[PDB]
């Protein structure tokens, strides 16, 4: 018998279409007493290979032991599903990039973005301990999702399954310049998160949305052929400014780890 | 169809050319590239590959592809590589078997671009 049976998709209960797009459906509903967000993929030549590889790489995902990472709470096998689909807990306040830039009620102030820094340094140093997942990780503002008590936590539902193409890269603008241009297994990919990291930091600092002038297109092409970087902001504390530039270090190799840079947030804390 | 604009109206079938020059321009002008000539800067698959993440908003990687390909085979490849990006996209498997878009077939490759006017001209 399978390991794991997964969630039945005759138990989900859909509510309300939040969003679709290339990669799927995302629906608000419940299971088994959960308010959840429910993603359907859409894939192309869905094949026994691909439902195979999904039902091995989805275990990877339910991570429970981390305040500042979002689990997967299961996955729904297809077959029998009608379409692969993840499950996770929904999150009232949504992504990091809905509360930044989408935020119609509030702006939130800088002694809660220096906190949604050290939540996700925290997540980050965590998830660099375990061993590296099959599926593709992106940390970026949309990937990274806020709580009800506002605590940010990297979402592990936001992964790229290998079934999903690694040709379409559709958040360039948080991506390491070596990752624009070089295959995952010939880069550091720790260290590739660290500069999306400085990006998130440049985009807490800014509220702006890092080459929102650009299409995905051009933004990947200039940061990777023509040296296209984030302006560095006027008027920050050369605190800030000294640790956004250490972590969007042009070597890999000298980008600082997660785990050193959390003691750095925790000193930069109001309380 | 597309075969009746192509030979039987041949002021019509430049008409359609000088569409799809201003088509794929608007875009790729935004890479600092410019097109003059259908019936060989797109034989090599690169400006179809470019050309697919500015219609449908992504970027490629460079390790994904031949940015600069450097034999009949990659620019096969890249070819090929960029009618999977069509289909991701929706459309329907191209007709022209890769190899006729690096031969600079005229019909082949206007063909392949006319599907994608068809589809994108909207698009900004
Ligand atoms: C409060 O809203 C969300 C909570 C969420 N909580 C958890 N996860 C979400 N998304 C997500 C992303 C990928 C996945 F695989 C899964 Cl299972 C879920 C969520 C997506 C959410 O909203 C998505 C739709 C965002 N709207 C879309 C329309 O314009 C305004 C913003
Ligand atoms: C070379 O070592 C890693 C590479 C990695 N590459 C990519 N990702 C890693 N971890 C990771 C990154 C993001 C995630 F969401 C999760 Cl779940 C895991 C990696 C974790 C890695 O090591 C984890 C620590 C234990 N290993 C064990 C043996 O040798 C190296 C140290």
């Amino acid at each position: 018998m399978n390991k794991h049976s997964g969630i039945d998709f005759k138990q989900l209960n859909f509510l309300t279409k939040l969003n679709e797009n290339h990669s799927g459906e995302l629906w608000k509903g419940r299971w088994q007493g959960n308010d959840i967000v429910v993603k359907v993929l859409k894939v192309r030549d869905w094949s026994t290979r691909k439902s195979r590889d999904f039902n091995e790489e989805c275990p990877r995902l339910r991570i429970f032991s981390h305040p500042n990472v979002l689990p997967v709470l299961g996955a729904c096998q297809s077959p029998p599903a009608p379409h692969p689909t993840l499950i996770t807990h929904w999150m009232p306040y949504g992504s990091l990039y809905n509360v930044l830039h989408e935020g119609t009620n509030f702006v939130v102030d800088q002694s809660q973005a220096v906190k949604f820094a050290l939540d996700m340094a925290r997540g980050m140093a965590f998830l660099h301990t375990l061993e590296p997942l099959i599926p593709r990780h992106a940390l970026n503002s949309r990937s990274v999702m806020i709580d009800e008590d506002m605590t940010a936590r990297i979402s592990m539902a936001d992964v790229k399954f290998s079934f999903q193409s690694p040709g379409r890269m559709y958040a360039p603008a948080w991506v390491a310049p070596e990752a624009l241009q070089k295959k995952p297994e010939d880069t550091n990919r720790r260290s590739a998160d660290m500069w999306s990291f400085a990006v998130l930091l440049w985009e807490l600092v800014t509220r702006e949305v890092p080459f929102a002038d650009l299409s995905n297109m051009e933004i990947g092409m200039k940061v990777a052929l023509e040296g296209l970087r984030p302006t560095i902001p006027p008027g920050i504390s050369p605190h800030v400014s000294k640790l956004m530039k250490i972590c969007m270090n042009e070597d890999p190799a000298k980008r600082p780890k997660f785990d050193m840079i959390v003691p750095i947030l925790e000193k930069m804390q109001d309380k | 169809a597309f075969d009746t604009l192509f030979d039987h109206a041949p002021d019509k079938l430049n008409v359609v050319k000088k569409t799809l020059i201003t088509f794929v321009n608007k875009h790729l002008n935004k890479l600092n590239l410019e097109v003059t000539e259908l019936e060989t800067q797109f034989a090599d698959g690169v400006y179809l590959v470019l050309l697919m993440g500015l219609l449908e908003g992504y970027f490629v990687p460079l390790h994904s592809f031949f940015l600069t390909p450097d034999s009949f085979e990659q620019k096969v490849l890249n070819v090929s590589f960029a009618f999977e990006l069509m289909q991701d996209g929706g459309l329907e498997k191209p007709k022209p078997r890769p190899e006729d878009i690096v031969n600079c077939d005229l019909k082949s490759t206007l063909r392949v671009l006319y599907n994608l006017f068809t589809k994108y001209r909207n698009v900004e």
